[PDB]
């Protein structure tokens, strides 16, 4: 995590790409920054207003 | 160190120091579907040093 | 797909198929008073529906 704590192997992956991460493989700590949505305009009747607009 | 339970995303996560490192690990539990001795189980696959794990 | 993380669909589906195991054991909770009277009033019936067979 960001914060620094180890990301147990049971987290799913859904979970993991809702924020930043670092990932090391051998010494070398890549910061990886996932492309994340909004969470400000994130209340779900919008964003379920954002799916019926598309479809 | 302490052990501390918080709520993410209607899931807890509980933060406790593994031993032969050093480092806290968080660990996502499931409320219905997991149980007490699949915990302990991810916790000691988590580190091989956790030989004796209890809960009472 | 980033609804059903955030609003953690997959615990509400285990908990309505846990509602639905707990209100099935609790109808099976209020019926075994009842078989209890019920397969004796069925013994008590057919042993005299043999009675007339016999006769
Ligand atoms: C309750 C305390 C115990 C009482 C103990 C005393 C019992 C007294 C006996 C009462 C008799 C009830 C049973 C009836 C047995 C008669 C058998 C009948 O088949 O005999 C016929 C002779 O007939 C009899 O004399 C009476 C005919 C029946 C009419 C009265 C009906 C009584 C029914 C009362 C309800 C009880 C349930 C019936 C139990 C089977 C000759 O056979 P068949 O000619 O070749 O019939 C052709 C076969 N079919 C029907 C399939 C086409």
């Amino acid at each position: 995590s960001p914060d620094g704590v180890r990301v147990a192997a049971s987290t799913g992956i859904d979970l993991l790409l809702l924020d930043d991460f670092k990932l090391v493989i051998n010494d070398l700590t890549y910061h990886v920054r996932p492309p994340k949505r909004d969470l400000l305009s994130h209340e779900n009747a919008a964003t379920l207003n954002d799916v019926k607009t598309l479809v | 160190d302490d052990v501390t339970v918080v709520y993410q995303n209607g899931l807890p996560v509980i933060s406790v120091r593994l031993p032969s490192r050093r480092e806290r690990c968080q660990f996502t539990l499931k409320p219905i579907s997991d149980s007490v001795g699949v915990f302990l189980r991810q916790l000691q696959e988590e580190d091989r040093g956790i030989d004796r794990v209890a809960i009472y | 797909q980033q609804l059903y993380t955030t609003l953690c669909i997959e615990q509400h589906q285990l908990n309505k198929e846990r509602e639905l195991i707990e209100r099935l054991e609790d109808l099976k909770e209020q019926l075994a008073p009842l078989e209890k009277v019920r397969i004796e009033i069925s013994r008590k019936a057919e042993k005299r529906t043999t009675l007339v067979l016999w006769g």
